[PDB]
């Protein structure tokens, strides 16, 4: 009659209450993310907020470069932000040393999918408060979205949103590929793309940016890299005169 | 550092075993599926529920290959149905072919899944599984058969049953429409019919996903060469299949 | 029912982990301690409270070296600031091992952020009681960090920690905005030291003793160094003259 | 593995666990020993809640450890065959290092031993089991009688019994057993043990079963006919007076 | 730590029972009965299966009555998944025996291991015991036919007949009527059929609801033969007593 | 209250407090007094020992360490016993593989980092006993006071123990005069035993009863008692 | 293959008389046919009265005397700062080095 | 619940606390030390007649110069008694000496507080702390005559004379009265009869009670039944005149 | 090596076994018993290395002691073989497996039959009518194989016997000591005292 919630164990429901909290600790950080798929590129765009002018605005990220093919933006606190970062990056090396090519981005999704399934069925581990989005350019199933959660589940997007503001991105999303018809963002160049992904967050969010309040990774064939701030800058120019 | 090596699912002075009744809770908040069984096959199915029109639930499969012969579906919590198809392929490797050089009889490998799921029940620190399967296969000596597994460990054979949300109306439409000389082709047939009344959204190729446990299939073999090997009895059909027999329906 | 703040690695409904929160409790408590970052180099200043004229002086030294070129200093439970430094000097000695390279700071943040965050994903052990500052010089410049018990870190340009925090913060943020270009190393000594006095006033019933030490690059050569005799007395001397 | 602290002291210096076993021990049936002088006997009681039984084939209460040793018990069966087997497993282990069988105080002492022991280790409770330990020592004909509880203490009785109503048979034996004089021959030692127990059993053809153990390995069970004519004759001693 | 979440499974109440042990008989008690009859030439097993669809298989079914050996089977009462451990572990000790001294393991030697195996999860460990009661049915060159019953407390007695699961009270007053030591085995069919006849939850009693096994001295081989009942030698056996 | 918090080492209070070290606290506060004192030429420790009975022994709370080491305790005797051999270990270790004396301040680091493990994982307890800790090493005399939470502190003079509040007045007064008591071991004792007896309050200090250390220059650690301490008094 | 002894010659003496004993060594210390040393000595003061050599190999030698030199100061922690009685000492050593029985000290040694 | 090794807010242990209650419920024992030997005496306290009284162990060797006697949970003293056998003949093997009384004790105590369910420092496998309290007596040649009692706590306090169980403080009152440096053994003899016979329950005996002691030239000496018979009834008559 | 002899007859098996022990260049002993009683119905004779073989004697004996006591039954001597032969099967690939050979004499009660194992160290079982250990089988076995008939008396056993140890006497390097000779049958084991001078 009480400690049902404190651990993870089924409540008379059937539900798994500290697995539910955990859902809560993702928007924690108050901070919106985005993925959308190009013709040969995968995007994210994540939200950065720097409230301390003491602090180093460099260092302040929640993307991480997995792998040279993998890139993850997360939603949650960020010392289980790094912690699955390096988790993700340990396992994506290992897979490598054994099996002789590079983890695939749907591969790596299923194995810190079932690593938090774990937490969710073992008592003395506390899930983790975050949600992943790994993307890239893989070399079989082209441009990939993939996204797990603190529930140990994990899907495919066409595109995807995460944060406080999640459903005012997403059926934001869904109306545009409604018209086009398609699912990916038709373009060859994945500065156009980048440029498509920020007016279109900006539209679903009603605020304006400026080249400190992003943060923008890239994935491409061979190579996933995030933008400086002055890539940024650059991108936030043209977008400015297409109004 | 474990320390939780006690258990978390004991006997209540009413004799009932607290977790494993929650477990079979969550299964009924999960999905409709069933099974069906018929004279020269099985058939599986259950509705690919959409998380967000944005994700690609071909990737999501519900349906599971388990051996060459062997299908698995579910009702419940899907991660924990996610790891039990994992840990259920590789005891089929290392508890049978690895011994013995085939592939084990379908009676076998469910009593191999049950007794994970057993253990979930009792060993010290964790949570029973919230999932209820369904696994058809097919075995020389035994022909084709269909279990029902639950978060206890039990498993009972089904000639046709339903898990999960509409199990109940499911169960009634089955047994008012299933016959010991049913064919195949008719099987299916039905299961397009008992889900039509679970699904309230699309209902179509894309939103359902069905396998079958039937005939053996040389072209999806990968190789020919040797007699003896005749290739997988398990089938997913395609969205396109799927459709083609919603039009005649 | 609640009790969600009974148990380490519980969340309550809000999506927190009550426990780390009263961790920093203790951290708020403890004495005051700070962090500059130069155009070359970090320095590292704290708080002693003189409880008796029994403690000997220069000798109950706060500030801690790990290898030879980073430098560290927390606010809180001094035992656990002392553990968290033994395991980042094995850290450290693992990768100058493995690596010939000395240890990168950014790296070594790292190595403490997940060690600390370890320490917030069971109930069979108690977060740390500290937050800490630290860093030093590199391949590629200086870096400064500030590390919560929750396992939170982030890179600095100035770091403030402990009981007079507020009245630091507000100190370092006046030297951002006025010094865009940089602070030398030389001047970052004289003016942590102000900023420390400074803090002094939130526990000013209790007199207290400066400790200042510094890492930089056309100063130190890149090696952590404590401040002692002409520049410890120097830089008293102009925290003094700015005080009255 | 799993080593929670489950026997543990409460504020007035009692051990719960501890003397919760002894109300297993209670809740046993009864058993009963009393020593002549040139044998002991040891007397157990059936339950009849339900009698529809096989008794070739249901373990009887007093187990042998050795050819010149025996154990009976009152308390929870399935703790009972545990001690048994570790006290015959020692008695081996003795005979071959020491080459001798063991004595009838050392075979008490090792299983009170065991008993301690598992109220101060972790993740085990105590047993609920008390015993009555009796026999001869190798090359001697002075009779033997030892009892062990949950506790692990352990001591010699000239007669003793433990389980239900055994405060009411104990109340028996301390008016009637005489220390100047013990039973003399072993016909009336046996007399004496079946007259104690006719207190609390009620008239028991089956109900009570008898063990007559001598100097030199000679042990022996009684027929149900044997005690049958003790229980005939015993009931026409009160009738004539 | 983990000590707030403990069950502490193995421990005494104040009255001297034991909590789970007694909460796992009381499970056991809502569990399908099963009854066990000794005859002079053979025993009898036979279960109800309790709840059952139409739509259930009973051809490949054999969920209540399992062989351990060439010469010992049994009847379970309680959780399948819980009971095939413990078939499992029996099965193997048979063949070590086996193994060991190139002969088939007596039956109270198998049983005794069993029940201590039981016995095990009452004392120590601090996991659940397990929800299951076992009839064993027997034979052996020393006692011949044995009836054995073992339940989660690691107890374990002998039986002319016995039954275990829902109703044995009123299953046990039945069979306590009309047995007789002079018992053949059709005779003891017939009885095991008329006890579950009259303590059934049920409607009526039909074949597929039922298990049925016999273990026979050959009456022309001179040696012991086990038998379970296909479901249509169920149904035949459930005419002749005239119940259809 | 702290029922709920109190509960065992690895609980914070919503305060910030760890109760089960702070009760670790309360038991050397009502241990026996001990004082420690220094100049730059010796150290020196002045133990008041505690019976049980008049017919018992003033049970000892001084231990030595290593030929220039040692310390005082005050609380749980058997804790001190454990804190003083795994120094015991240390010193030697450092002389066997280093041909070292160990430092002072090193001890003390060593104690404060085994302390603090007692205070994060489940299942410990915190040690119960505080000490004090004389030493003579490479850099002149040294005195450090030990607590259980993981403390550690060099100092001058300092007063442990139950009434030890009049012991640490009166040396925070007489600093000036004791720390130049320079090559003279009984103008240390004789300042160290008028520190304690302002801590006395209940009864007269006697020959079976004070105990007394002494390291330095050219001594080695040395207790003194029974007929030894007689002119003291 | 590697050999983990070696000899570092020399010899020792030991005489004891009615209220004295002595133990004698040359300084002396070699391998094969060179000198290492000219002074290096070889028999020490134990405490507690107490003398002792091990002659053969110096390396074993020195852990042995290293060995009862720490024996002989943990003998005054836990018994109460008690004198080493010469034949408890005797005792004590031989413990020592049956210690290594499978892989010896190759000394010879008289205290 | 909460956890074994755990402390009040006034700074103390439960468990051991707890353990101390215990002891209290047990028999009584007496020990007194002079310059002729140390003496003990212990109250079998037979729950029933039928009890035969001389197999109530309550005196055991250590070695032939150190003797122990019991009080509280004397189930748990068994292992206790072990480890100090063991240590004093393992002593005379590596030492060709006699343990130190004191040192005996010192080891006897290392064991109390080797309770614990968790890791940290040294690994301690025991659950709860004893229930029984020691008199451990003898002799060496450093420090004579020595009287120790040694509690679950860890701690020993060497005694001119202590009672502890039952009695305890009303016998340590009168033990206060009586002792003095220069006693006799047979004075001291005596003195455990008077104090047992005013402390027990029952009228004091050669059967309900037990005489032990320790000369250097003897050893350590177990009483017979008939020679304590002797000893009260030289009590008696000397209680009869003044 | 020593001698290790056994042979059934009609209703019984007779063990005869070596009484000398040797070591080096000396006969130390010359009344070895080199037999354990197993059960009352069951013995069993040993030679081999110096250590192991009683070693293993006394641990097969408590082993089947144990049986004894625990089950209230004695075990057939096919029973005790098997246990026997399992044991030393396994040492074999143990780090230093048992170097002892064995004959097991026992009188089966349920069949009324007499029965002889012969097990050697590697764990290799066999029953026969007649057997031998060591180098004594290179002369008694030939022997027997001519003197022996299935249907003898126990009587009739013994001076089969005797021309065995006669053979052995003149024949063999060794000086043996002479043989203690043990029936078994139904009403157990007995040893025959006066086989030295008969």
């Amino acid at each position: 009659a009480g400690y049902d919630r404190h651990i993870t164990i089924f409540s008379p429901e059937g539900r798994l209450y500290q697995v539910e909290y955990a859902f809560k600790a993702t928007n924690q950080t108050n901070i919106n993310s985005l993925a959308v798929r190009g013709k040969d590129c995968t995007v994210v765009i994540s939200q950065k907020k720097v409230p301390d002018k003491l602090l180093d605005p460099t260092t302040v990220s929640y993307i991480f470069c997995i792998s040279r093919t993998i890139g993850m933006v997360v939603n949650g606190p960020i010392p289980d932000a790094r912690n699955a970062a390096l988790r993700a990056k340990a396992e994506a090396a290992e897979f490598r040393y054994k099996y002789g090519y590079d983890m695939p981005c749907d591969v790596l999704a299923k194995r810190m999918a079932n690593l938090s399934q774990i937490y969710t069925q073992r008592a003395y581990m506390r899930p983790l408060g975050v949600i992943l989005t790994f993307v890239s350019v893989d070399e079989e199933l082209g441009p990939s979205i993939y996204k797990t959660d603190p529930a140990g589940y994990y899907v495919g997007y066409k595109a995807t949103a995460t944060g406080p503001k999640q459903q005012e991105i997403t059926t934001n999303l869904e109306n545009h590929f409604k018209k086009s018809k398609i699912d990916h963002i038709n373009e060859e160049s994945w500065e156009k793309v980048v440029e498509f992904a920020i007016t279109h967050m900006i539209d679903a969010l009603g605020t304006e940016f400026s080249k400190n309040d992003l943060e923008v990774g890239v994935a491409t064939k061979d190579k996933f890299f995030t933008l400086s701030a002055e890539n940024i800058e650059e991108r936030l120019v043209a977008i400015a005169e297409q109004d | 550092t474990d320390r939780y090596s006690f258990s978390l699912t004991t006997f209540s002075p009413s004799g009932k075993l607290g977790q494993i009744d929650y477990a079979l809770t969550a299964v009924k908040q999960g999905v409709t599926s069933l099974g069906i069984k018929a004279t020269n096959g099985v058939v599986i199915a259950t509705e690919k529920k959409s998380s967000s029109p944005l994700a690609m639930s071909e990737t999501l499969s519900k349906v599971s290959l388990l051996t060459p012969d062997i299908g698995a579906v579910y009702s419940g919590m899907g991660p924990d149905y996610r790891v039990l198809v994992d840990k259920s392929r590789k005891v089929a490797h290392t508890s049978y072919k690895r011994i013995y050089g085939e592939y084990p009889p379908t009676k076998l490998l469910v009593s191999e899944v049950a007794k994970i799921m057993q253990e979930a029940t009792q060993s010290g620190g964790v949570r029973p599984f919230g999932v209820s399967l369904l696994i058809a296969g097919h075995d020389e000596f035994n022909g084709f058969s269909l279990y029902q597994v639950d978060p206890s460990g039990s498993y009972f054979p089904w000639k046709a049953t339903a898990i999960g949300k509409g199990s109940v109306a499911a169960k009634t439409f089955l047994e008012k429409r299933w016959n010991d000389e049913l064919e195949l082709e008719d099987a299916i047939h039905i299961a397009l019919l008992t889900l039509k009344e679970s699904v309230e959204g699309e209902f179509n190729g894309d939103t359902i996903e069905l396998a079958i446990i039937g005939d053996e299939n040389p072209d999806l073999l990968g190789y020919t060469g040797i007699p003896t090997d005749k290739g997988p009895r398990f089938r997913k059909l395609t969205s396109q299949e799927i459709n083609d027999r919603l039009e005649a329906l | 029912g609640t009790g969600y703040d009974l148990s380490n690695s519980v969340f309550s409904p809000d999506g927190r982990n009550f426990q780390v929160e009263y961790a920093v409790k203790a951290v708020e408590n403890g004495t005051t301690s700070i962090g500059i970052k130069c155009n070359d180099g970090v320095v590292f200043a704290v708080e002693k409270l003189i409880t008796s004229k029994l403690l000997v002086p220069q000798k109950n030294v706060k500030i801690q070296v790990v290898d030879r070129h980073i430098g560290c200093v927390y606010s809180g439970l001094i035992p656990d600031g002392r553990h968290l430094v033994n395991r980042g000097r094995e850290e450290a000695a693992s990768f100058k091992k493995l690596y010939k390279t000395p240890i990168p700071i950014p790296a070594f943040a790292d190595r403490l952020g997940q060690y600390v965050q370890a320490h917030t994903l069971y109930n069979s052990v108690r977060p740390f009681g500290v937050s800490t500052i630290f860093g030093g010089v590199d391949k590629n410049g200086a870096h400064l960090y500030m590390l919560e018990p929750s396992g939170s870190y982030w890179g600095y340009k100035g770091a403030a920690t402990g009981k007079g925090r507020q009245s630091a913060k507000a100190e370092l943020e006046k030297l951002v905005d006025h010094h865009p270009e940089g602070l030398s190393a030389r001047e970052a000594v004289k003016q942590a030291a102000k900023i420390i006095y400074l803090a002094h006033e939130d526990n000013k019933e209790k007199d207290f003793e400066l400790e200042i030490s510094w890492c930089s690059l056309s100063e130190t050569n890149g090696l952590h160094k404590f401040v002692k005799g002409d520049l410890l007395q120097e830089a008293i001397d102009f925290a003094q003259k700015e005080i009255n | 593995g799993y080593d929670r602290a489950l026997s543990i002291f409460s504020p007035d210096g009692h051990i719960f666990q501890v003397e919760y076993a002894l109300e297993a021990v209670k809740r046993g049936t009864c058993a009963v020993g009393v020593k002549g002088k040139n044998c002991v006997v040891l007397g157990c009681e059936r339950r009849s809640t339900l009698k529809l039984q096989d008794t070739r084939i249901t373990p009887s209460k007093v187990s042998k450890i050795d050819s010149h040793v025996v154990l009976s018990f009152s308390g929870l069966n399935a703790d009972s065959r545990i001690l048994i087997e570790k006290a015959r497993v020692e008695a081996q282990s003795h005979r071959l290092t020491l080459e001798d069988p063991v004595t009838v105080e050392y075979l008490t002492r090792y299983v009170a031993g065991v008993q301690q022991r598992y109220t101060q280790s972790g993740g085990v409770r105590p047993f609920g089991v008390s015993t009555l330990i009796a026999g001869f020592d190798p090359r001697d004909d002075e009779p033997k009688l030892y009892q062990t509880e949950p506790s692990g203490i352990y001591s010699s009785w000239s007669a003793q019994t433990i389980g239900r109503n055994s405060k009411t048979v104990r109340e028996f034996l301390e008016k009637n057993y005489d220390r100047k004089e013990p039973p003399a021959t072993v016909e009336e030692c046996v007399k004496l043990t079946v007259r104690s127990l006719l207190e609390v059993v009620q008239t028991g053809a089956k109900n009570i079963e008898i063990t007559v153990v001598k100097p030199d390995s000679d042990i022996v069970a009684l027929s149900s006919e044997e005690i049958n004519q003790y229980v005939t004759q015993i009931e026409q001693e009160k009738q004539e007076q | 730590g983990s000590r707030r979440y403990d069950s502490r499974t193995t421990i005494f109440s104040p009255e001297g029972r034991l909590y789970q042990v007694e909460y796992a008989l009381e499970s056991i008690s809502h569990a399908g009965t099963a009854i066990g009859i000794m005859a002079s030439d053979g025993i009898v097993l036979a279960a109800e299966r309790k709840v059952t669809s139409t739509l259930l298989e009973q051809d490949t079914s054999t969920e209540k009555l399992y062989k351990l050996n060439d010469k010992i089977a049994v009847a379970v009462a309680g959780l399948t998944a819980d009971a095939e451990i413990l078939i499992n572990t029996a099965r193997i000790h048979a063949q070590n025996y086996l193994k060991t001294y190139n002969e088939d393991i007596p039956v109270e030697i198998l049983v005794r291991r069993l029940s201590d195996i039981k016995q095990g999860y009452t004392q120590h460990g601090g996991l659940r015991p397990f929800g299951v009661s076992f009839i064993y049915a027997g034979y052996d060159d020393r006692y011949g036919y044995q009836l054995y019953t073992s339940n989660p407390s690691g107890n374990y007695t002998g039986w002319k007949a016995i039954s275990v699961g829902a109703n044995t009270s009123a299953a046990q007053t039945l069979l306590q009527m009309d047995y007789k030591d002079d018992m053949k085995v059709d005779d003891a069919i017939e009885l095991a059929l008329k006890t579950l006849s009259k303590t059934t939850d049920s409607s009526a009693l039909t074949y597929d609801r039922l298990e049925f096994a016999t273990i026979r001295k050959g009456a022309n081989d001179g040696e012991v033969y086990q038998k379970i009942f296909k479901p249509q030698e169920i149904k035949d056996i459930l005419v002749k007593t005239g119940i259809t | 209250f702290r029922n709920n918090y109190d509960g065992d080492t690895v609980t914070f209070s919503p305060t910030g407090r760890l109760f089960q070290v702070e009760y670790a606290l309360e038991a050397i506060k009502q241990g026996s007094v001990t004082v420690g004192l220094r100049s730059n030429t010796h150290a020196v420790l002045v133990a008041l020992k505690r019976n049980a009975d008049e017919l018992s022994s003033y049970q000892k709370k001084i231990i030595k360490c290593d030929e220039h080491m040692g310390l005082s305790l005050a609380g749980l005797a058997p804790d001190a016993r454990v804190l003083s051999n795994y120094l015991r270990q240390q010193c030697n270790y450092s002389s066997l593989v280093f041909n070292r004396k160990l430092a002072v301040e090193r001890a003390g680091h060593l104690l404060c980092d085994k302390a603090q493990k007692n205070t994060q994982s489940y299942g410990g307890r915190p040690y119960g006993v505080g000490l004090l800790i004389i030493g003579y090493d490479k850099s002149g005399a040294h005195l450090l006071e030990f607590q259980p939470s993981g403390n550690v502190t060099e100092l001058y003079g300092t007063a442990i123990g139950a009434r030890s509040q009049g012991a640490k007045t009166y040396l925070e007064r007489t600093l000036d005069t004791f720390i130049k008591i320079d090559g003279n071991p009984d103008e240390l004792i004789k300042a160290g035993v008028e520190a304690i007896s302002q801590s006395l309050r209940d009864e007269s200090l006697t020959v079976d009863n004070l105990s007394i250390a002494i390291v330095g220059k050219d001594t080695p650690f040395t207790i003194y008692d029974g007929e030894a301490v007689a002119k003291y008094i | 293959q590697f050999n983990p002894y070696g000899d570092n010659g020399g010899t020792i003496l030991g005489i004891a008389g009615e209220d004295f004993a002595v133990l004698a060594g040359d300084t002396r210390n070699i391998t094969d046919y060179s000198i290492n040393s000219r002074y290096e000595p070889k028999v020490f003061d134990c405490g507690d009265n107490i003398v002792m050599s091990a002659n053969g190999f110096a390396a074993d030698g020195d852990a042995l005397v290293k060995r009862f030199k720490n024996s002989v100061k943990w003998y005054h922690f836990d018994h109460n700062d008690k004198k080493l009685s010469i034949n408890s000492a005797a005792r004590n050593i031989q413990h020592l080095l049956y210690g290594k029985r499978f892989f010896p000290y190759y000394v010879h040694t008289i205290i | 619940d909460r956890g074994v090794s755990t402390f009040s807010p006034e700074g103390r242990l439960f468990q051991v606390e707890y353990s101390l209650e215990a002891i209290k419920l047990g028999s009584t024992a007496i020990g007194i030390a002079t310059k002729e030997g140390v003496v003990l005496g212990v109250e079998k306290r037979a729950t029933s007649p039928l009890l035969e009284s001389d197999s109530i162990e309550k005196i055991v060797e250590i070695d032939r110069h150190i003797g122990c006697a019991m009080s509280g949970l004397t189930a748990d003293a068994r292992s206790m008694i072990e480890h100090a056998r063991t240590a004093a003949v393992t002593h005379n093997l590596y030492y060709d000496e006699d343990i130190n009384v004191e040192s005996l004790t010192q080891s006897v105590c290392d064991l109390a507080l080797r309770f614990g369910e968790g890791a940290s420092g040294e690994e301690r496998l025991m659950s709860r702390p004893f229930g029984v309290a020691l008199l451990i007596a003898g002799h060496d040649a450093d420090d004579g005559y020595q009287l120790f009692h040694a509690e679950p706590s860890g701690t020993f306090y060497r005694y001119n004379a202590k009672a502890i169980g039952s009695g305890s403080e009303g016998a340590q009152a009168e033990l206060l009265n009586e002792w003095h440096s220069s006693l006799t053994l047979k004075e001291a003899e005596l003195l455990v009869l008077k104090i047992l016979k005013q402390v027990m329950e029952e009228k004091l005996d050669e059967n309900n009670a037990q005489l032990s002691c320790i000369t250097k030239q003897d050893g350590f000496k177990i009483y017979d039944n008939e020679k304590t018979a002797e000893l009260i009834k030289e009590l008696k008559e000397k209680e009869a005149a003044e | 090596m020593d001698i290790i002899l056994g042979i059934r007859v009609q209703d019984s098996v007779i063990l005869a076994s070596s009484k000398a022990v040797t070591r080096g260049i000396s006969v130390l002993k010359d009344s070895d018993d080199k037999t354990r009683q197993l059960s009352p119905h069951t013995l069993m004779s040993f030679a081999g290395e110096a250590g192991d073989t009683v070693q293993f004697a006394e641990y097969i004996q408590a082993n089947i002691q144990l049986y004894s006591i625990r089950e209230d039954y004695e075990l057939s001597p096919q029973a005790v073989s098997s246990f026997v032969r399992q044991e030393l099967a396994k040492s074999i690939r143990s780090r230093r497996p048992y170097q002892v050979n064995v004959l097991i004499g026992g009188y089966d009660k349920k069949k009324n039959k007499p029965e002889l194992y012969q097990i050697d160290y590697l764990g290799t079982k066999v029953e026969l009518p007649y057997g031998a250990h060591g180098y004594s089988g290179f002369y008694t076995f030939s022997l027997l194989d001519h003197h022996y008939r299935p249907d003898m008396t126990t009587e009739e056993g013994l001076d089969l016997l005797k021309l065995c140890v006669q053979e052995l006497e003149k024949r063999m390097p060794m000086d043996f000591k002479g043989v203690i000779v043990k029936i078994v049958d139904k009403d157990g084991i007995r040893q025959v005292d006066d086989f030295q001078a008969q």
